[PDB]
């Protein structure tokens, strides 16, 4: 029995609603709980939405059918941090309400790295997809190869929002080994993205 | 006024054992069930075992059965926990909880200010990087497979620092760390000038200097 | 017919009838391919919350308890909660014996089949098939993890360690 929150991170700015849902696979009363950084856990709110003790009422739980809601009305300095829901013994594995200045919106400017040659020597490869100055942090890719997509192979990485540009950047690191990688020939990085019209598509050949 | 005071935080070397205190005053002790949950850094939070103070009842989280060994002090209002043959996995802070009722276990409200354990195997995993090459270009390194954190990438020595986007590392299902670190040129730029990206990696006193050419 | 290990030695007096037993789950989950259950882990109140028990004041095992009618019943505050012991009465009880030379004789044959009846009640509580094992207690005072009950003002620990060691399919 697994609790999946969504979405991993929320991020946005003082003084607007921020919310988090907990998807659950089996009945039994949901808690939520806030950590700030370097202190320890605190019961926001238990057995779905009533809350804990020092809970303003800025805080409430919603639940519909197997998906849970914790929405902060007003977010505060003291809101942001990282969340986690429960269910009995079980944990989800987390959400981070952060910062983020609003300014206008910017597409990414897409870059794709084929893996070094000297890597492909050792048995491994990794292509690596850039995604650099682009507004808001929400974005999605999508790896194919031979135009198929994949999954779980992939890891993601993306900046704190840089003070000139206020602004993110996100580094994609596909990883293989050389067999399946030669075998392949072509492949190719879909970004989408707000402040894009079409999926921008950035491929190569062997 | 509940209060969970634990033990002081603890440095361990793989493979060793480790004790851990709580007691708890300003509820009777007895009454409730107490739990150990441990926080892992970028992981979710893991329930090891609870323990009814009365009779000492136990009950270990199935994963850490064999090596999870918690008990308890009725007369200085004082639990225990013990964790055998460490792993650099279980690197966590180590919190003793209570529940806000005192038998609905779940419902966490009291937490104590919690005991970071930090086991660190000597061994260390230097850093293999590995450039990457393409109006205006992106050049970078990958630096891969690498143990423990953290590492510290620069450019041209420091004379490179607009443009320039130092990445947090991923944790791969090898257990090894691997950043990426690019920088934005000019496309003319790229048969001017050499860039050099730096690596510095002190827990393994390596410093590797790279390359990327067009 | 397995025998116990008791300290002290019980009089003949002593040997009764079992109505039934007090079960704590192990927290899970790993995976749902299987249950671990283990005696006692039960407080006091828990076992006067289970209704079921007789005179007799004892730990893991309800003695002199009242029997149910036809099948087996288990019950539980809430069967997903592992931090609630769990209530199991039998129909049809099972004599313990004490020769009074300080080991207690039970029918083993008999109690594996009063012991299929919980796995098979135990299933249709969490699901129609998973394996399920009897292991004896974690950890705890004697009185926890050994069987301990109360005879003539006078308290006896027999060791389960040998009763709980088992595991069922389906
Ligand atoms: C251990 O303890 C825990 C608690 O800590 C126990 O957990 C509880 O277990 C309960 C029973 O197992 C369980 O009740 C269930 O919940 C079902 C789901 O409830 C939610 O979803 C409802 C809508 O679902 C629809 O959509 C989803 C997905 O979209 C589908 O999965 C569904 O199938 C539907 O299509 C939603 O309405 C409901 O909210 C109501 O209830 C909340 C209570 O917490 C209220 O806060 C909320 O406002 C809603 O209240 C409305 O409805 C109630 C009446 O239900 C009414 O009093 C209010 O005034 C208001 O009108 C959740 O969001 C749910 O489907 C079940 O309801 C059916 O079965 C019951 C009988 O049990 C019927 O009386 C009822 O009419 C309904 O009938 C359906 O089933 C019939 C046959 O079963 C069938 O004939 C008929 O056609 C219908 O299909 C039932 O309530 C609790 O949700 C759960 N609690 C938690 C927190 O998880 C746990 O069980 C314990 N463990 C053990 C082992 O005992
Ligand atoms: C239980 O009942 C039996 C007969 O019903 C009796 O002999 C015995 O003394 C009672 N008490 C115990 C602890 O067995
Ligand atoms: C247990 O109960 C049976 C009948 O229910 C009875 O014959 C027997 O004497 C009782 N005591 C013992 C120790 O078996």
């Amino acid at each position: 029995i697994v609790l999946t929150q969504s979405p991993g991170t929320l991020s946005l700015s003082p003084g607007e609603t921020a919310i988090i849902s907990c998807r659950t696979s089996q009945y039994g009363s949901l808690a939520w709980y806030q950590q700030r950084p370097g202190q320890a856990p605190r019961l926001v709110i238990y057995s779905g939405s009533t809350r804990a003790a020092g809970i303003p009422d800025r805080f409430s739980g919603s639940r519909w059918g197997p998906d849970y809601n914790l929405t902060i009305s007003n977010l505060e300095s003291g809101d942001f941090g990282v969340y986690y829901c429960q269910q009995y013994e079980f944990f989800g594995q987390g959400t981070k309400v952060q910062v983020d200045i609003k300014r206008t919106v910017a597409a990414p400017s897409v870059f794709i790295f084929p893996p070094s040659d000297e890597q492909l020597k050792s048995g491994t490869a990794s292509v690596v997809c850039l995604l650099n100055n682009f507004y808001p942090r929400e974005a999605k890719v999508q790896w194919k190869v031979d135009n198929a997509l994949q999954s779980g192979n992939s890891q993601e990485s993306v900046t704190e929002q840089d003070s000139k540009d206020s602004t993110y950047s996100l580094s994609s690191t596909l990883t293989l080994s050389k067999a399946d990688y030669e075998k392949h020939k072509v492949y190719a990085c879909e970004v989408t993205h707000q402040g894009l019209r079409s999926p921008v598509t950035k491929s190569f050949n062997r | 006024q509940v209060q969970l005071v634990q033990s002081g935080g603890q440095m361990k070397k793989p493979g060793e054992s480790m004790r851990i205190s709580c007691r708890a005053s300003g509820y009777e002790f007895i009454d409730c069930t107490l739990n150990w949950i441990r926080l892992a850094p970028g992981k979710r939070p893991e329930w090891m075992g609870w323990l009814k103070p009365r009779g000492g009842a136990v009950n270990y989280a199935r994963p850490l059965q064999g090596r999870v060994t918690m008990t308890r002090d009725v007369y200085s209002d004082t639990a225990f926990l013990e964790l055998r043959s460490l792993t650099v996995d279980d690197t966590a802070v180590y919190f003793c909880t209570r529940g806000k009722n005192c038998d609905y276990n779940w419902d966490f409200e009291h937490w104590g200010r919690g005991t970071p354990v930090i086991v660190s195997s000597p061994s260390t995993k230097g850093p293999s990087v590995f450039p990457l090459a393409p109006g205006t270009a992106a050049l970078g390194c990958l630096v891969k497979d690498y143990f423990p954190e953290p590492v510290t990438v620069s450019w041209n020595s420091g004379a490179l620092t607009s443009g320039v986007h130092t990445f947090p590392a991923v944790l791969q299902s090898s257990g090894l760390y691997s950043l990426s670190s690019v920088v934005t040129v000019p496309s003319s730029s790229l048969g001017t000038q050499t860039y050099i990206c730096n690596v510095n990696h002190k827990p393994s006193n390596t410093k590797v200097d790279k390359k990327v050419e067009p | 017919t397995i025998t116990l290990p008791c300290r002290p030695a019980p009089p003949p007096h002593c040997s009764s009838n079992i109505t039934g037993l007090i079960l704590t789950r192990d927290g899970g989950n790993s995976n749902a391919e299987s249950e671990i259950f283990r005696p006692g882990g039960g407080d006091m109140r828990d076992i006067a919350r289970c209704q079921i028990a007789g005179t007799v004041v004892s730990s893991q095992l309800f003695l002199n308890g009242s029997l149910a009618e036809e099948e087996v019943v288990i019950r539980s505050v809430n069967f997903t909660d592992n931090a609630k012991s769990i209530c199991v009465q039998l129909a049809t009880s099972v004599e313990i014996a004490c020769t009074g030379a300080g080991h207690c004789a039970i029918s083993r044959a008999k109690w594996a089949n009063t012991l299929k009846q919980i796995a098979s009640k135990l299933r249709e509580q969490f699901g129609n098939a998973k394996t399920i094992i009897f292991k004896q207690s974690s950890g705890g005072d004697p009185e926890i993890v050994t069987h301990w009950f109360n005879c003539g003002g006078e308290f006896f620990y027999c060791a389960s360690t040998q009763l709980f060691a088992s595991t069922w399919f389906a």
